[PDB]
RNA sequence: ACUGCGAAUGGCUCAUUAAAUCAGUUAUCGUUUAUUUGAUAGUUCCUUUACUACAUGGUAUAACUG
RNA sequence: UAAUUCUAGAGCUAAUACAUGCUUAAAAUCUCGACCCUUUGGAAGAGAUGUAUUUAUUAGAUAAAAAAUCAAUGUCUUCGGACUCUUUGAUGAUUCAUAAUAACUUUUCGAAUCGCAUGGCCUUGUGCUGGCGAUGGUUCAUUCAAAUUUCUGCCCUAUCAACUUUCGAUGGUAGGAUAGUGGCCUACCAUGGUUUCAACGGGUAACGGGGAAUAAGGGUUCGAUUCCGGAGAGGGAGCCUGAGAAACG
């Protein structure tokens, strides 16, 4: 199979190696898994000592992450827009490590009212009791909110799926955001 | 007959219960007296190394 | 090959177990226990080669299977168990019980002991760290891991193991001026006292070691083992007691000796 | 200048939060090196990243210690080092010269033109052909 | 006969292989590990004891008869 | 069925096989918040917290002294609020061990197993407790290991002087794959790397070393072969079961 010994190279020399001996079980690869987008598809491997990998052929959801305010929460996935290895994963939707994807944006603006009473765009006593004490934390940075109208955010992806078997990430903020963006709206 | 009730198979999960309740009890009283000398130790400390300030004093 | 070896050839035994090099083919191999492999000596080797109570493999394990042999309050039937340093074989039926310890011509050493020095046993510190939840652990040179320790125990020093509940009982720091012995090497079973000790960075670590009759000599930090303050053992030594004879002066030791 | 490749760069989970505001410039992260080493100036509050640096990025250096003169910087943050020794034959009781060449890894906090002499440290395999990378200077 | 463990050790030959093997020497802060030896586990009916067993739930097949 | 360690249909019953599934101390701390009527409020009730999996974000201190200050408070209240208050492992070196906060999962593990003995307590119920040890189990250490890697070292040959880079050759950035590092493979870019101190190519009736024969001293010639290391099972390639094999009874 996909072997990866150095036995098959050139030296640094060029000089044309010799065939040593047969191939050996502890040097191997598998198939390169491509993940799609759909209903959950996840198959498992088994590995060098009795373990276990999980292969996801494809899948939808996923549990991003808010830095800012440090509040995690799981919401679905729409579609890939960036990818910096090559454009051909971008016009066949795979899923990898660093692909800048789509989520929509629904249960973080639900969580940001119950958390702050505030919109985005545009009544028990305990309520503004505590809701008084979160006031100066309100505001935020103009050019992440400025999606919401849209619900359609810009987050990273940050773990391996074809290893973990899932598909987590992080949200864009905008120092990192203004270099994407002006990525984006560019290079295409 | 294979699979019956039988005073055989009875005490065995009595010793079995009866094993990890009295085990896991020694774990928070052993710890407890790991943390007394723990304790104690640091009270000295406060002490001890304020006695260089008393000399720093003087 | 494609897994692990499990034979040992009579040539390839380790030397100072004294096998002679033509009664078979292979050797006792070891098994995977406490001590390093060729750092040990299996059961068969003591109870048929060094006390002489057996005379084949087959009356060996007739010994072993009656439930006689027990190693730190333990009963041991592996007809190839690998006793190592420090370690205490107490037999019943004879009320004899012994200790492993060195030579010091390289080898190791037939030692009776009491009824009460039998109840204990150092070790030195290879390690210690933080565990699981918080707790913190050390661990000897046999790998016997023990929770909650004193916090200025630091790695290199030595405890006092009680064998019957596997508990502390004090500890020896480590620094100039100790009984020491050496236990790998050249100067192997010499006992002496520390001079100073020199330090490397990313390297191996010398000390110096001066003798009672004072003269020196230098190991690597690994190969020393703390025993007790100047002139105060915390264990029955052998005799001799770790000094380096020259062989001008062990003739004639031997023939005034010879008087018989 | 600093941002030339196709992806974002940034030392890994070091996090600005921008709601808070200090005027330091950016939570930069730097170790020691050890073995009596000393950090250059150039890296605490240089504006570099560089993912195999000694003193910034996630590399040891434990193993040998060498040293040789510096032949060629042609490359990217490589260069090639020259050694030279001598040989010992027995039978005609004399002696006669070799060489090898070493490729290192350069961190561009060091500015190292050719005809210097530098001092190497290893750490774990960087290349098809590395295990080496700068960790002194002294020039021509 | 099912289940567990072993069959990866041992024994034999010297065809390939010229910076490869291999020797003395380092490194893992760059990784997997049956076994052995020593530690290590009150929280898990929807529950804090509300229907629904813990004095203990369910099928399927081997040898065998024809 | 001529046949081989070939097997079909019908009928039974087990498990440490296969598939499920309960039990248990008290404490603390969080969020939600019925009410309450108020100042500077305090509150019933509710739920959450083992370990393992994946991602994000904090703690993981330490070189030498004293004020002015913005307020808040522990406190004698001196109703001024002045003060009468801190712990922190190891390494030459770490984003190390280890702990917390939000969560997440074709939800991992947390004894529905077996032999011996047979006692103590009673309201005497087959009531309640109770000895020695076999086998299994998650994670950290450990022992037998394994996989890669640093420095220097090989016989004859110029009637072999230039070789390697489409088809990865030498380096940079990001992914894929693996037990894991790495052009190991794939994308975009740079134009490198080896050489008269002999590269690259050709021969070998060449497996390498410990060692062997001869010996004034220096040396010349051997090592298929009892020990350690590698390779192979008619010649090439591929994979199953397993902790471990690209295995050839």
């Amino acid at each position: 199979g996909i072997s990866r010994d150095s036995r098959h190279k050139r030296s640094a020399t060029g000089a044309k190696r010799a065939q040593f001996r047969k191939k050996r079980k502890f040097e191997l690869g598998r198939q390169p898994a491509n993940t799609k987008i759909g209903a959950k598809r996840i198959h498992s491997v088994r590995t060098r000592g009795g373990n276990k990998k999980y292969r996801a052929l494809r899948i939808e959801t996923g549990n991003f992450s808010w830095a800012s305010e440090g509040i995690s929460k799981k919401t679905r996935i729409a579609g890939v827009v960036y990818h910096p290895s090559n454009n051909e994963l971008v016009r066949t939707n795979t899923l990898t490590k660093a692909a800048i994807v789509q989520i929509d944006a629904t249960p973080f603006r639900q969580w940001f009212e119950a958390h702050y009473g505030q919109t985005l765009g545009k009544k028990s006593k305990n309520a503004e009791r505590k809701w008084a004490a979160r006031a100066a934390s309100a505001k935020i940075e103009s050019s992440v909110e400025s999606q919401f109208s849209a619900g359609r955010l810009y987050a990273c992806i940050s773990s391996r799926p074809g290893q973990s078997g899932r598909c987590d990430g992080y949200i864009l903020e905008g120092e990192e955001l203004a270099f994407y963006l002006r990525r984006l709206t560019a290079k295409k | 007959i294979q699979r019956l009730v039988t005073p055989q198979r009875l005490q065995r999960k009595r010793h079995q219960r009866a094993l990890k309740v009295r085990n896991a009890q020694a774990q928070r009283e052993a710890a407890a007296e790991y943390a007394q000398l723990l304790a104690k130790r640091l009270s000295e400390r406060k002490a001890e190394k304020a006695e260089i300030r008393k000399r720093r004093a003087s | 090959a494609r897994g692990p070896k499990k034979h040992l050839k009579r040539l390839a035994a380790p030397h100072h177990w004294l096998l002679d090099k033509l009664s078979g083919c292979y050797a006792p191999r070891p098994s995977a226990g406490p001590h390093k492999l060729r750092e040990s000596l299996p059961l068969i080797v003591f109870l048929r080669n060094r006390l002489k109570y057996a005379l084949n493999g087959r009356e060996v394990k007739a010994i072993l299977m009656q439930r006689h042999v027990k190693v730190d309050g333990k009963v041991r039937t592996d007809t190839t168990y690998p006793a190592g340093f420090m370690d205490v074989i107490t037999l019943d039926a004879t009320n004899e019980n012994f200790r492993l310890v060195y030579d010091v011509k390289g080898r190791f050493a037939v030692h009776r002991i009491t009824d009460e020095e039998a109840s204990y046993k150092l070790g030195k510190v290879k390690k210690v760290q933080l565990g699981k939840k918080g707790v913190p652990y050390v661990v000897t040179h046999d790998g016997r891991t023990i929770r909650y320790p004193d916090p200025n125990i630091k790695v290199n020093d030595t405890v006092k193991i009680d064998l019957a509940s596997g508990k502390i009982t004090d500890f020896i720091k480590f620094d100039a001026g100790k009984l020491v012995y050496v236990t790998g090497g050249r100067n192997l079973g010499r006992i002496g006292t520390i001079v100073h000790k020199e330090r490397h960075d990313g390297g191996f670590d010398l000390v110096h070691i001066k003798d009672s009759l004072d003269n020196t000599f230098v190991t690597r930090l690994n190969n020393v083992f703390v025993i007790g303050e100047q002139g105060k053992p915390y264990i029955s030594l052998p005799k001799g007691k770790g000094i380096k004879l020259s062989i001008a002066e062990e003739r004639d030791r031997r023939r005034a000796q010879q008087g018989l | 200048t600093v941002q030339s490749e196709r992806a974002f760069q940034k030392q890994p989970h070091i996090f600005n939060n921008p709601k808070v505001k200090t005027s330091k410039r950016t939570k930069r992260w730097y170790k020691n090196a050890g073995l009596g080493f000393k950090t250059p100036k150039t890296a605490i509050e240089g504006s570099y990243i560089d993912k195999k640096c000694p003193f910034t990025g996630l590399v040891s250096i434990r193993g040998k210690i060498l040293t040789g003169t510096v032949v060629s910087t042609k490359m990217h943050r490589t260069i090639v080092i020259r050694r030279a020794y001598l040989h010992y034959i027995p039978k005609y009781n004399r002696y006669e010269k070799r060489h090898k060449n070493v490729p290192v890894h350069v961190s561009p906090a060091f500015r190292v033109q050719v005809g210097d002499i530098v001092t190497v440290g290893q750490c774990r395999p960087i290349s098809k052909t590395v295990r080496f990378n700068v960790v002194k200077v002294s020039a021509a």
